[PDB]
């Protein structure tokens, strides 16, 4: 039929290899990014923590790439590492050439040309990876972009990608009041999203990986929440849920 | 030969708001039906007429005996003996009695035979086995071309095929073009093929025979082709007639080398259908209409120009046809003034006539949910995704 | 068979891969360009954003340069790639010749690039059709549809994408010389053309107007409502 | 090759 | 590992009426005969006393359902569907316990592997140490 | 329905994962209706003799029409009506003939009246498009796996006849079932009863339910961490 | 939000309030109309049901009763192997249809010379003695047959097969009307020829055309007719056909769609009968056979040399041929005298002749659509647009 | 089973045919017909428009183009393929005028375009070139030292001098008609009249201004296409 190499065109015009690359992201870990009034936070699921992973890492699903740019990845591990390396290369090449931090849109776009050229020609399989970029630039303040294995991208204020991403996005847009959420409320809403989108009666801070980007003192700080921070936040969430269920 | 059939009552359908114009017309119809009933009850009240010949008829009945079995006159011999097949399938060389109508004897017509020592003692011109009697339409369907939205080209083609030869056909032989013997409607499910067949059966002047395609297949050996032959013989006998075979792909699939007995019988039944389609001249006043969804799976001999010239396409409705269908099905609804119905049509989808009818029904159900009957636009809003169940988002932009 | 090969002619003589690429445009969005006496207008059907998409990065209308603008129908990534290549090439052209790039040259470059992408295995055709518009140095209104067969055609008022045929016939029944006498007349024509397919009105429509070298600004979502108000007023006026 | 087809059955009644 | 032997023992040590069948036996030649046999077996078990239906090699017919594209696969899936609808369908059965043995459970249709149809999915692993000693003793 | 001007809905399809209440809902409808319910569960319409399936469909609908407003339940409709296959040879055609007869009876030339029909399937996607078409099948009702609250209700119906103990928190048990079907919940109740029976008691405790949940919901996972770590 | 099911008061108020004031009257009136319609339908009756009773004075009821009490019925059967009688074993096994098969003997009224394998025979019911052979008779009224002696299709009515018609001429005209050249050339005239090609190419009528110009009668025999209900006796049928072929001065025997036969007990009987008729009849005769097929499924035992001397492929018509067919079919319809049939034939590449006839039919259809008694070139353009083809070819090719 | 050989240009049929190039030849008939006639006074090219929309600008459809003032071109086939061939033709003409400061024979023009063609199965395509046969048939007309000269170029690279050649959709019928129409003593005016008559009896639609493009080459003047008034003049007589 028309399921052959990506440089093929279905009679209906669809790009079947590209379609499968898009769809395969549902097998990856669930991760969302949200944009509060004064910050951008990426939450992600540690799908594989069996018993004996050293956790010798600073973050797994979140890869910082610039003093202004952080990213979350959902897809094949090899393509994830390659995309992160090329991201750092491009961002710092832009820094070297222009001596200004790379704008969000330019960086996301550059990855998108990479991905497109990797499905445009060459007889090579496209990257089966979806990215969530959070960052700041002096043009539009805080920005958050969601990429695509095909090579498309979009600006978003709240976006979940991975397994059970559709229902997570639906309940997120249901529980989103744009322009008026702080970082605390955004974190609480993200935790609600995670609790609803996981197959657990009670999500664990170990399974959850949250990194927050803020701007203060004229500098952008990208920091992953320590286990104490995430455990305190999740216990605040669970006691809030207890109050809510008692009120009903 | 005899004449056509499918009697129908008044269209009525001029008023619908139940404004006693309906009541007056319906009361007139009811009055006429009452005069029917009273007239025939009076005629049966007094009608003494019987006996007369008696003795000769009595002795011919004694000669015939009781019971009398019916068979099919398969072949004739010198004009005292013939070959007649019982309904079982066995045929015998039997004698022909004097009181039979030698002009009526033809290969195929049902013959009354003696129970013992089989011998042709009568001819039955109205055998019409219960199945084929069922396939003949008696009550015309209430749908009509008014109920059909869009499909103006399709209606034009079907009328040019089955109505124009029935009505004044002088254009046909004037141009010298033979009338189109048989027409196949096709398209995606729920486009209106069966609805168009209903509308044809409504505005008709010929015997309409509805068939299911899968109905033709019968368990017993040779029953299938025999039933197909009976159907087409009834069509010719009550000509002019229209033979509608819905879901022709029930038998119309590609012919392949049969292995089992059943598949051989199916091949025989389709071969008999094709032979009967070839049997009558296109100049004859008997037409066929076959509808299907999987046109691509049909045998490319059934749709030959020498067998079925026309091929009517039923595409998914366009936006204007969509709004036409919406207007048609919303005619009996008491829609409010807020409804616009334009948003549903403008949404790029694959709505069909069936889909639009279901959307209207579900909108009515949603209105009944809110204890209302005025049906807001929000009712349609919900109903659209209620009934429309099931390209990766931003890939194409 | 003969369909899964970009560079194999069918027995009847067709390049079926290129035809499939051509058809892939029809699954995009409606984009119509109308050239006026002193204006060139581009109307594009805008997808409705559900609740969160940032519309500042959903650009369906873009300008290759000051004197050239364009609308696309097809997959976004191909359009972005060809946009980058063509705008870089425009700057290279101005490196070579120092005069502003004419519409015909950039259109021919885009068509040649698509053709070279549609001439060997291991290279997928650019499944995008682009309506380019612009004024030359002397300000002649020009408009060209470029097609993934790597070709172009100079239309006075063309439509691409889904529903391209409907808008095309609307223009054929509506395109008149007097209809481009003023900018507002062309605006009325393009608004009616867009409303022919996008019956919602209000939003879901993006308009771009380029006059004699003003570096066109896309119509902000305040005066387009005024334009559809004028259209409705005229419609109720005639009847 | 991978045909593996089922089989139907059409009886013929017979008697005299 | 002992599946068919455990079934043999259960048949020996029971007052129930035992209907031993094998999955490949269900797949008949004539169209619709397989599902008819399934219906006949379950009807017989129902009409008799508390009965046991043992279907050795259930993966003959109960492999995971898929988009069958030919008559044979369609008929096999029809047999599987008839088995499902007979086991836990509209008309519930009373005192009819079914036993089915397979070597590859992971290939079975999930509709067959749900409670109400197959309440207990007992694994028969290879003998482990102590079990090996018991086997050696009881065969020696 | 007449006053609204709408057409009377005819068919309904119950589709969902294996074991959610579809057959249970049909049983309930049969129990709580005055209509002459008809159980025509799939593959009963597939006879060896040619054309007999279509004949039985015709007789079924004629007989339903002869009786009062009737309900026909086609359980596992996936069997006969799945999808018309191209051509014959090895393709299935007799079953497709029966399916086509069923389609025509459902919505054909005759337009049957008061023959509401219910069909059930675990795989709606593979059903023929001409069968899922509205007007033949309206209200394609989906039976999703029960959520936490619904699981609590299901536990409470299936634990109604048990001999519970004071201090039982069925809510915790329902929370112990991420995405478990109702059939699995009933199986959990049965296994808890079995655990109580093993110790020759009559009451069941919370730990009995916990280990019943562990046993019933047990499923084989991806042993190879390398395979499981392909995706991020 | 949990929606509330309608309660009894809800249902009662729904049926009223928002109702037309005439609801009860109208619905009741419609119900009585339907009831009265069913009343009339059940009471009107059936009527005759008039059996085939002859007019009186044609009745010999006395003799009819005599025949009823004297004459006896005979079941018919297909006689099978003769068992090599030689006047001492005259038994034959006969198959009475779907009934059984019995080995029986003759009645005294029939000689064994009248009985042979494969003929329908009427026999008694207990001894099953073959009482009378029942030849199936030959008549164009039954089935379909040659039904033609001098076809009305002439050499001017055929186009697009110039090489094919030339080959056919060499096949049939040269040996039939010019036997002297074959005789003095000392070469056996072509005993067998096959005409293979796709359906609708025109094959049949081509032979029919030469059948008009060969001064010999044309024979049409349909293989499906041999394989459908008219199976079995068909062998004997063609026997008689071949027999009548011998009776006439010259017969152009041709079998339509031999694929139904060339690719089955009685079918094989008909085949072997054809083999005997061809290989047995003297090749010097004048009843030369014309063979045609769509699927070159023919048994290898057929085209062995001495049975099929020549093969002719009927390919799709060319530009000249297609335009000739267009003009030929336009001769029979009311069109203008300035139609560019070359244009249309160009517009119909790889189109069968039957397709061309259908195109003309659709042109007439479109002319009727506009109620114009003269079809125009526009009408033919829409007809070819519809039939043929059942942006891409204009936005890339120019 | 022909199907095993139509896949790829580098395959030989059992009859030793080039099925791929034959399909490329058939791809011409998808294009519109082009007629070129050669006479003593010059060479004239008439091409249809096959317009799709009235809104289509006539200039955009280029069924006749000039390689040089002295030489005119007609093409039938893929428009992008034709444009590449035509740009190569103009480049090679400019190359000859650079090296020799002279205008080449049209025979040399077809020679160089042919070397651009028939390169599909050549190893020199490593930097990038045609991997498939070219999909346009060409018609060269001009006036050189040998007087008027007309050549017809086949996509396989075959070139033939022709007194009159019709290619495109209606190649066969137009060629057959010219076979009887053509006389070696044709004058330019009568030649153009005959060409327009052939178009009339070959065209699908009525001959108006916006269906026919027309070009002339004579030893005196250069390549000349008929302007709107000029084509109106050449169309009023017919
Ligand atoms: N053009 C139309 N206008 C109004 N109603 C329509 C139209 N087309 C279809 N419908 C509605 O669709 C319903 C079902 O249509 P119909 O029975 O003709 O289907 P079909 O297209 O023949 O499909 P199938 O043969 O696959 O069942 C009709 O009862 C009618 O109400
Ligand atoms: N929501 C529920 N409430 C109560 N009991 C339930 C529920 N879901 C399932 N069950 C019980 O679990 C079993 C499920 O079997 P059932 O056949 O009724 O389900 P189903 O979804 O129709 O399955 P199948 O796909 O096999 O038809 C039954 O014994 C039923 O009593
Ligand atoms: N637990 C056991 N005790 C005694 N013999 C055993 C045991 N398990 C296996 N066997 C031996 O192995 C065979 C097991 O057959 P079985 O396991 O029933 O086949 P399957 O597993 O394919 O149904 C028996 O014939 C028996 O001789
Ligand atoms: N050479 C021809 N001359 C005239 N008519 C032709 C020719 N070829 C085909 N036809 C048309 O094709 C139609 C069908 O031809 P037919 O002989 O039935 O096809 P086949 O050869 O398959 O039997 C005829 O009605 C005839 O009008
Ligand atoms: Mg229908
Ligand atoms: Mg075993
Ligand atoms: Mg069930």
């Amino acid at each position: 039929r028309y399921d052959s190499r990506t440089t093929i065109f279905s009679p209906e015009g669809r790009l079947y290899q590209v379609e499968y690359a898009m769809e395969a992201i549902g097998h990856a870990g669930t991760c969302l990014g949200i944009l509060a009034n004064d910050g951008v936070l990426l939450a992600a699921e540690r799908r594989n923590i069996h018993k004996l992973l050293d956790e010798v890492f600073f973050s797994e699903k979140i890869y910082k790439l610039n003093e202004d740019m952080a990213c979350s990845v959902a897809g094949i591990t090899s393509d994830a590492n390659v995309l992160t390396n090329e991201l750092r290369l491009i961002a710092q090449r832009y820094l070297l050439q222009y001596q200004e931090p790379i704008p969000c849109e330019q960086l996301v776009t550059a990855l998108c040309d990479i991905k497109q050229a990797y499905t445009q020609f060459g007889g090579k399989r496209p990257f089966g990876v979806s990215l969530l970029y959070i960052g700041w630039d002096k043009h539009y303040g805080f920005q958050l972009y969601q990429s695509d294995p095909s090579g498309n991208y979009g600006g978003w204020k709240a976006t979940c990608i991975g397994n059970n991403s559709a229902a997570a996005v639906s309940m997120l847009k249901q529980d989103y009041k744009e322009g008026e959420m702080t970082l605390k409320s955004a974190l609480a809403l993200a935790i609600k999203v995670l609790n609803k989108t996981m197959d657990v009666s009670k999500l664990s801070a170990e399974k959850v990986e949250i990194a927050t980007l803020t701007r203060e003192n004229g500098k952008t700080v990208i920091r992953v929440l320590k286990q104490k921070e995430v455990e305190q936040l999740i216990k605040k969430h669970e006691e809030e849920e207890a109050k809510a269920e008692r009120e009903k | 030969t005899k004449g056509p059939d499918a009697a129908s009552k008044l269209p009525l359908v001029t008023p619908h708001t139940q404004c006693r114009l309906k009541l007056l017309k319906l009361e007139r119809i009811k009055d006429y039906l009452l005069m029917e009933e009273e007239f025939i009850r009076n005629q049966e009240q007094m009608k003494p007429l019987e006996e007369k010949q008696e003795e000769e008829r009595s002795k011919v009945d004694d000669l015939r005996g009781t019971p009398m079995s019916v068979g099919t006159l398969e072949e004739i011999i010198d004009d005292n003996h013939a070959i007649v097949s019982t309904s079982v399938g066995s045929e015998h060389y039997v004698s022909i009695l004097s009181f039979v109508d030698k002009d009526l004897l033809e290969p195929g017509c049902s013959v009354l035979l003696n129970h013992k020592v089989h011998a042709v003692i009568g001819v039955l011109m109205d055998d019409t086995d219960p199945l084929v009697t069922v396939m003949k339409v008696e009550k015309a369907p209430q749908e009509t071309y008014a109920d059909i939205g869009g499909l103006d080209n399709q209606i034009q083609e079907i009328k040019e095929s089955v109505e124009l030869p029935l009505t004044h056909p002088e254009y046909y032989e004037e141009m010298g073009i033979k009338p189109p013997k048989g027409v196949i409607l096709y398209g995606p499910p729920g486009t209106g093929k069966t609805l168009l067949a209903k509308a044809v059966a409504n505005q008709t002047s010929a015997t309409f025979l509805r068939v299911v395609g899968s109905e033709l297949i019968q368990k017993y050996l040779g029953d299938g082709p025999k039933l197909v032959r009976e159907l087409f013989r009834v069509a010719e006998e009550h000509a002019p007639s229209i033979v509608f075979i819905d879901e022709i792909d029930a038998i119309g699939t590609k012919r392949y080398d049969s292995n089992s007995g059943g598949e051989r019988e199916i091949q025989r039944t389709m071969l008999e259908l094709l032979n009967q389609l070839d049997g009558f001249d296109s100049r004859g006043d008997v037409k066929v209409i076959m509808a299907t969804n999987r046109i691509e799976t049909l045998d490319p001999a059934l749709i030959r120009p020498g067998r079925i010239d026309r091929k009517i396409e039923f595409p998914l409705p366009d936006e204007k046809t969509k709004k036409r269908i919406f207007q048609i099905h919303t005619s009996r609804m008491t829609l409010a003034d807020d409804v616009t119905l334009d948003d549903l049509i403008m949404a790029k989808d694959d709505l069909s006539g069936a889909d639009i009818k279901a959307i209207c029904t579900e909108a009515g159900l949603m209105a009944l949910r809110e204890r209302r009957m005025k049906v807001t636009n929000e009712d349609f809003k919900k109903s659209k995704e209620n009934v429309l169940y099931k390209t990766p988002e931003g890939l194409y932009l | 068979s003969y369909d899964r090969a970009i560079t194999v002619f069918s027995p009847d003589g067709h390049l079926f891969q290129v035809e499939y690429a051509q058809e892939a445009v029809k699954k995009g969005s409606t984009a119509v360009g109308v050239r006026g006496r002193d204006i060139v207008v581009l109307g594009v059907e805008k997808k409705s954003v559900a609740k969160l998409q940032d519309e500042r990065t959903v650009r369906k209308i873009c300008a290759l340069d000051d004197n050239v603008c364009m609308a696309f129908a097809g997959l976004t990534a191909d359009a972005r790639i060809v946009i980058n290549r063509a705008r870089v090439e425009c700057q290279s052209h101005r490196l070579t010749v120092e005069d502003p790039v004419t519409v015909e040259y950039i259109t021919r470059y885009i068509a040649s690039l698509k053709q070279r992408y549609t001439q060997s295995n291991g290279r997928r055709p650019f499944g995008i059709s682009a309506l380019i518009v612009g004024f030359d140095f002397d300000g002649t209104p020009r408009l060209y549809q470029t097609d993934p067969s790597g070709t172009y055609h100079a239309w006075k008022a063309n439509a691409i994408g889904r529903g391209a045929k409907s808008v095309r016939e609307f223009l054929e029944k509506n395109y008149t010389d007097e209809a481009i006498e003023t900018d507002d007349l062309t605006i009325k024509l393009v608004i009616k053309a867009l409303l022919e397919v996008v019956q919602s009105g209000g939003k879901n429509i993006e308009l771009a107007v380029m006059r004699r070298d003003q570096s066109l600004k896309i119509l902000n979502p305040e005066e387009i409502e005024k334009y559809v108000a004028e259209i409705e007023k005229e419609k109720e006026e005639n009847e | 090759g991978n045909l593996l087809f089922l089989a139907c059955y059409c009886i013929g009644g017979m008697s005299a | 590992c002992g599946k068919t032997m455990l079934a043999k023992a259960v048949a020996h040590h029971t007052t129930a009426a035992f209907i031993r069948v094998v999955g490949s036996e269900f797949v008949q030649k004539y169209l619709g005969e397989g599902p008819r046999m399934v219906r006949d077996v379950f009807r017989l078990a129902k009409e008799n006393a508390p009965a046991i239906i043992f279907i050795d090699e259930i993966d003959a017919i109960a492999t995971k359902r898929f988009d069958a594209q030919t008559g044979a696969d369609r008929e096999v899936q029809r047999i599987l569907l008839e088995l499902l609808n007979q086991m836990d369908g509209f008309d519930q059965n009373v005192n009819v316990k079914v036993i089915m043995a397979t070597n590859r459970a992971d290939t079975l249709d999930p509709a067959l592997l749900r409670p109400g149809r197959l309440d207990r999915k007992i694994e028969f692993p290879l003998p482990d140490r102590r079990q090996k000693r018991l086997i050696f003793s009881t065969i020696t | 329905f007449e006053a609204l001007g709408i057409a009377q809905p005819k068919g309904v399809l119950l589709y969902g994962p294996p074991g959610t209440g579809k057959t249970l809902l049909a049983r309930a409808v049969a129990h709580h209706t005055d209509c002459t319910f008809i159980r025509v569960s799939g593959s009963e319409l597939v006879q060896k003799f040619i054309g007999e399936g279509a004949r039985m469909v015709r007789e079924l609908f004629v007989m339903a029409r002869e009786h009062a407003p009737s309900i026909i339940f086609m359980d596992e409709i996936d069997s006969i009506g799945s999808s018309r296959l191209e051509g014959g040879s090895g393709g299935d055609s007799e079953v497709q003939r029966t399916m086509l007869e069923l389609l025509n009876q459902l919505d054909g030339f005759e337009a049957t009246k008061n023959i509401k029909v219910i069909m059930a399937t675990n795989r709606i996607d593979i059903l023929d498009s001409a069968l899922l078409r509205p007007g033949r099948i309206d209200r394609k009702i989906e039976f999703p796996p029960p959520n936490e609250e619904a699981r609590l209700d299901i536990l409470k119906i299936h634990s109604r006849k048990m001999n519970l103990t004071r201090g039982i928190n069925l809510r915790k048990i329902a929370e112990l079932m991420p995405g478990a079907s109702g059939a699995e919940v009933k199986g959990v109740c049965t296994e808890a009863g079995m655990y109580a029976l093993r110790e020759r008691r009559v009451h069941v405790t919370q730990e009995d339910f916990e280990m019943a949940v562990a046993k019933v919901m047990q499923k084989d996972s991806e042993k190879n961490m390398s395979i499981k770590k392909l995706w991020k | 939000k949990p929606i509330r099911a309608l309660d009894e008061g809800d249902i009662a108020l729904l049926k009223t309030y928002g109702q037309s004031t005439y609801s009860r009257q109208i619905k009741q009136v419609e119900d009585d109309i339907q009831q009265l319609l069913k009343k009339i339908n059940e009471l009107t009756g059936i009527k005759e049901s008039d059996t085939g009773l002859a007019p009186p004075a044609l009745w010999d009821l006395a003799a009819d009763k005599q025949t009823l009490q004297s004459e006896q019925p005979l079941q018919v059967a297909r006689c099978t192997k003769i068992i090599n009688a030689d006047s001492e074993d005259p038994k034959y096994i006969i198959n009475v249809k779907q009934f059984a098969k019995f080995v029986v003997d003759l009645s005294d009224q029939v000689a064994p010379t009248d009985i042979e394998e494969g003929m329908r025979v009427g026999v008694d019911r207990n001894k099953y003695q073959i009482h009378i052979p029942l030849p199936p008779k030959i008549d164009p009224t039954v089935t379909m047959m040659q039904v033609e002696e001098k076809p009305d299709v002439t050499y001017s009515d055929v186009g697009g097969c110039k090489e094919q018609i030339e080959k056919l001429r060499e096949v049939v005209e040269t040996p039939l009307l010019h036997p002297e050249r074959f005789v003095n050339l000392g070469i056996e005239p072509p005993k067998g020829v096959l005409l293979f090609g796709p359906p609708g190419t025109g094959k049949t009528l081509c032979a029919r055309a030469v059948a008009n110009r060969t001064d010999a009668c044309f024979i049409r025999v349909i293989g499906s007719e041999l394989v459908q209900k008219y199976v079995g006796e068909g062998a004997r049928m063609v026997r008689e056909l071949f027999e009548m072929a011998r009776t006439k001065k010259a017969c152009l025997i041709f079998f339509d769609e031999i694929d139904a036969i060339g690719g089955d007990n009685e079918v094989q009987r008909t085949m072997l009968e054809l083999i005997n008729q061809l290989d047995g009849f003297d090749p010097r005769g004048n009843i030369k056979v014309l063979m045609a097929t769509n699927r070159p499924t023919l048994d290898p035992a057929l085209m062995r040399p001495g049975r099929l001397d020549r093969k002719i492929e009927f390919s799709l018509p060319d530009l000249e041929g297609r335009t000739h067919i267009f003009k030929i079919h336009a001769r029979s319809m009311s069109v203008e005298r300035d139609i560019r049939f070359e244009l249309l034939a160009r517009l119909c590449p790889n189109s069968t002749g039957a397709e061309i006839r259908s195109v003309c039919t659709e042109a007439g259809m479109f002319a009727i659509r506009a109620r114009r008694k003269i079809a125009t070139e526009k009408d033919f353009l829409e007809a070819v647009n519809k039939v043929i083809k059942s942006t891409p070819r204009y936005m890339t090719y120019n | 089973t022909r199907s095993e050989y139509d896949r790829g240009v580098n395959t030989f049929s059992p009859e030793g045919r080039l099925f791929q190039v034959e399909y490329a030849i058939e791809a011409i008939k998808l294009g519109s017909t082009a007629i070129g006639i050669q006479t003593s006074e010059g060479v004239c090219l008439a091409v249809e428009k096959r317009i799709t929309s009235p809104l289509m600008e006539p200039s955009s459809i280029e069924k006749i183009v000039e390689i040089d003032a002295h030489i005119g071109c007609a093409m039938s086939g893929l428009i992008a393929d034709a444009k590449t061939l035509i740009d190569k033709a103009r480049v090679e003409t400019q190359n000859h005028w650079f090296t020799y400061n002279e205008t080449m024979t049209v025979e040399s023009v077809t020679q160089a375009v042919s070397n651009l063609a028939l390169q599909f199965g050549e190893e020199d395509a490593d930097p990038g070139a045609m991997s498939r046969p070219f999909g346009v048939a060409l018609l060269f007309g001009g006036v050189d030292e040998k007087g008027p000269q007309l050549f017809h170029m086949d996509p396989s690279g075959t070139f033939v001098q022709c007194d009159a050649r019709a290619i495109g959709s209606a190649s066969e019928g137009a060629q057959s008609s010219l076979q009887e129409v053509y006389h070696k003593s044709m004058t330019l005016k009568e030649a153009i009249k005959s060409s327009l008559i052939i178009l009339k009896q070959v065209m699908e639609e009525k001959l108006n201004a916006t269906n026919i493009e027309l070009a002339t080459v004579q030893p005196g003047q250069n390549f000349h296409m008929f302007t709107k008034e000029e084509l109106e003049e050449v169309i009023k007589d017919i």
